């Protein structure tokens, strides 16, 4: 089975380069031409390169030419790309998609999200509502926050809407489920791994 | 370039009936060089169709792609659940190669009307204005602040399509200061409602 | 009797 | 930017009064874009065609002009070929024994 | 004997007059049967020699349909080499593309080839071996890479070995009485004097079929075998009695040898 292992996400900040490594198996690395596809949040894709696993020999999307850099190994049948001079507008999912023999891209990668941002790790700020509940975190960084109910004892109309970018360059998500109207006399689940904190609320009028 | 454009953008359509998609070319693309892939979000995206008609390995009898030069079309047979993704085209035909802006197939069910939830701000922040439920996706919340309209001022996110009940929930958080919002003393228009819902 | 169009650009 | 090679002759043996085909046989010359007109005692001949376009293993065009004539005593024929290698339109007299 | 089927492809292109010039011709040895004219009124393939028109609809449908994809690769080719040697849009340019493949005398596959090239110099051709190319400057190793990309070699290997050689046979076959059937050329002798002292010999070879054809004084001046018009070839050489007219050609069991009489 061809399986594409890529290398996991990457936070950097801006001016800084990162190299993603691509392992192939399961099929003849020198069979088969290596490509690279960018991917931006609510965007397409966009074709940066490929390289010939057996010399090395590289094309370029003209815009690449100078951003990223192909390279390949077929001692351990890896193919990396090195993406220099990292600005917030490179920051995307990037994918390894191998050639099929006559075309196509035949098989992907999991991808590998690189993240280009000046800021280190901030810690969420929970603000609760109550007139359906409510558990708004506020300002934090990075992705992801998980948010529970009850510990999972309510995931019956559980919205968890996804995380938007604000202007302060820091995340904000708002976990919301439904209670009944008897429910006048009937807790949050925030976890962030950097911020080392679990911040579990309740919510009273 | 070759550049590739899909239509439509979004595409509504019901468990079990056929799905047609476009792809136009700016210039002539040999076939043998076309392809189609299928992207479920959160996934990488996977190969269904290559050589504008071969089906990939491993791709359900279901799909079925045709076209040439300019021209090409994805076909599906039945919509199952999983053939609710986005669906991109490709050439690697010319230098450099493209691919298309995608097609997102949406599960078609019923108008429901939003329940509107107006939430003021907290304490311990902006004011939050749930929907919740509603379908289709197209709602506008207009903020109002002493009767008037509001633009750019309002975060707003939206989840997916419930995989059970074909319903979209968006929170539109209008952000404020804490001094300009104690100077003043939503407005949502979906198509289930009649009339612009506000508290 | 031509070949199939099997060669892409250049 | 080759110049072209010019042949005039005729397909069968000449022989006054009897029908024949005045052929121009241009080849050797690129880009592909020329100009041919057989020419009868300085008459632009009408009644002309030409074969199809093809190259040879260096790449350079060569073409066919042909008409049926009828060659006669006292009856000059020749070829007119212009092309962006030459600064004047070059003209081959027909030799019988040519 | 050995044969060959030969393909050629001419694409001009010409700003501001949109689409550019393609003409393609088609060989069957020094024989063209097939031809095409981004500019005729047809607008599909059309025949050239009579025993192709043996061939149905079918035949000539599909003809028609890979020859215009022949244009359409060469139109994008022409717009992409403008931009690899960064080229004036008010320019004219030319793409030029060969290909074919020989059978011996057991019908059989012998050899095929491919070439390619831009404003009458070498681009990209295929080696002998027909799994690599040679390119000739640094735009043609990027097109040698995009090839390599998706193996085009192996698959125009597969042609000229298979599908190449198989309707040549076929081609034989229905062309049999004008095709497999060799004409000796009709020799002749003319004698003029251009000198004082010396004196030149024309030996004359007409109306011979195929093309290849060998006139040598040996123990001189000689032209380009050119066509008669009528599916024939001709050819002279002249010299101003040690050596004679060698006159050899396939349709002759035995070499001609004349002398002025």
């Amino acid at each position: 089975e061809v399986q594409l292992q890529q290398s996991g996400p990457e936070l950097v900040k801006p001016g800084a380069s990162v190299k993603i490594s691509c392992k192939a198996s399961g099929y003849t690395f020198t069979d088969h031409f290596m490509n690279w596809v960018r991917q931006s949040h609510g965007k397409s894709l966009e074709w940066i390169g490929d390289i010939n696993p057996n010399n090395g020999g590289t094309s370029y999307n003209q815009k690449f030419k100078g951003k990223a850099t192909l390279t390949v190994d077929k001692s351990s049948s890896t193919a990396f790309m090195e993406v220099r001079s990292l600005t917030s507008d490179d920051s995307a999912v990037y994918y390894c998609a191998r050639r099929g023999y006559y075309g196509s891209f035949d098989y992907w990668g999991q991808g590998t999200t690189l993240t280009v941002s000046s800021a280190s790790t901030k810690g969420p700020s929970v603000f609760p509502l109550a007139p359906a509940l409510g558990c708004l975190v506020k300002d934090y960084f990075p992705e992801p926050v998980t948010v529970s109910w009850n510990s999972g004892a309510l995931t019956s109309g559980v919205h968890t809407f996804p995380a938007v970018l604000q202007s302060s360059g820091l995340y904000s998500l708002s976990s919301v489920v439904t209670v009944p109207s008897s429910s006048l006399g009937t807790i949050c689940n925030v976890n962030h791994k950097p911020s080392n904190t679990k911040v579990d609320k309740r919510v009273e009028p | 370039e070759i550049v590739m454009t899909q239509s439509p953008a979004t595409l509504s359509l019901s468990p079990g009936e056929r799905a047609t998609l476009s792809c136009r070319a700016s210039q002539g693309v040999s076939s043998s060089y076309f392809s189609w892939y299928q992207q479920t979000p959160g996934q990488a995206p996977r190969l269904l169709i290559s050589g504008a008609s071969t089906r990939a390995t491993g791709i359900p009898a279901r799909f079925s792609g045709s076209g040439s030069g300019t021209d090409f079309t994805l076909t599906i047979s039945s919509l199952q659940p999983e053939d609710f993704a986005v669906y991109y085209c490709q050439q690697d035909y010319n230098l450099p190669y493209t691919f298309g802006q995608g097609t997102k197939l949406e599960i078609k069910r019923t108008v429901a009307a939003p329940s509107v939830f107006i939430f003021p701000p907290s304490d311990e922040a902006s004011v939050v204005c749930l929907l919740n439920n509603f379908y289709p996706r197209e709602a506008k919340v207009q903020w109002k602040v002493d009767n008037a309209l509001q633009s750019g001022n309002s975060q707003e996110s939206v989840t997916e399509q419930d995989s059970k009940d074909s319903t979209y929930s968006l929170s539109s958080t209008l952000t404020l200061s804490k001094a300009d919002y104690e100077k003043h003393k939503c407005e949502v228009t979906h198509q289930g409602l009649s009339s612009p819902v506000t508290k | 009797f031509l070949p199939s169009d099997f060669f892409p650009s250049i | 930017q080759r110049t072209p090679k010019i042949q005039v002759y005729s397909r069968h043996p000449a022989e006054n009064g009897k029908s024949n085909f005045l052929n121009c046989y241009v080849s050797g010359f690129h880009p592909s874009d020329i100009e041919v007109d057989l020419l009868k005692n300085g008459e632009r001949i009408e009644k002309v065609e030409h074969s199809d376009l093809s190259f040879s293993k260096d790449w350079s065009f060569y073409l066919l002009y042909y008409t049926e004539f009828t060659p006669t005593e006292k009856d000059e024929y020749a070829c007119r070929v212009n092309h962006v290698t030459l600064s004047q339109p070059k003209i081959v007299k027909w030799d019988r024994d040519m | 004997g050995s044969h060959s089927m030969r393909y050629f492809f001419t694409s001009v292109s010409r700003p501001g007059r949109g689409e550019p010039r393609f003409i393609a011709v088609g060989y069957v040895d020094d024989t063209q049967f097939v031809r095409f004219d981004s500019d005729a009124a047809s607008q599909r393939m059309e025949p050239r020699a009579p025993w192709i028109e043996q061939e149905g609809p079918e035949y000539w449908d599909g003809e028609t349909r890979k020859v215009k994809a022949h244009s359409q690769t060469h139109r994008v080719d022409l717009g992409t080499l403008r931009g690899y040697y960064n080229q004036s849009e008010a320019g004219s340019h030319t793409v030029q593309r060969m290909y074919g493949c020989d059978v011996g005398s057991d019908w059989r596959f012998l050899r095929g080839y491919h070439q390619y090239a831009y404003d009458g110099k070498d681009y990209i051709a295929l080696k002998e071996d027909l799994r690599s190319w040679t390119a000739a400057d640094m735009a043609a190793q990027t097109t040698k890479h995009k090839w390599e990309a998706a193996h085009v070699a192996e698959q125009l290997r597969a042609y000229l070995e298979g599908t190449c050689v198989e309707w040549l046979r076929r081609y034989l076959e229905n062309g049999k009485e004008t095709l497999q059937r060799t004409d000796a050329p009709k020799t002749h002798m003319t004698h003029h004097a251009v000198s004082d002292h010396e004196a030149t010999l024309r030996c004359w070879a007409l109306s011979f079929y195929p093309a290849e054809i060998t006139l040598t004084w040996q123990r001189t001046e000689l032209v380009e075998t050119r066509p008669a018009g009528d599916g024939t070839f001709q050819k002279w050489a002249a010299v101003v009695q040690r050596y004679t007219c060698h006159v050899q050609h396939e349709g002759l069991p035995k070499p001609l040898t004349l002398r002025w009489e």
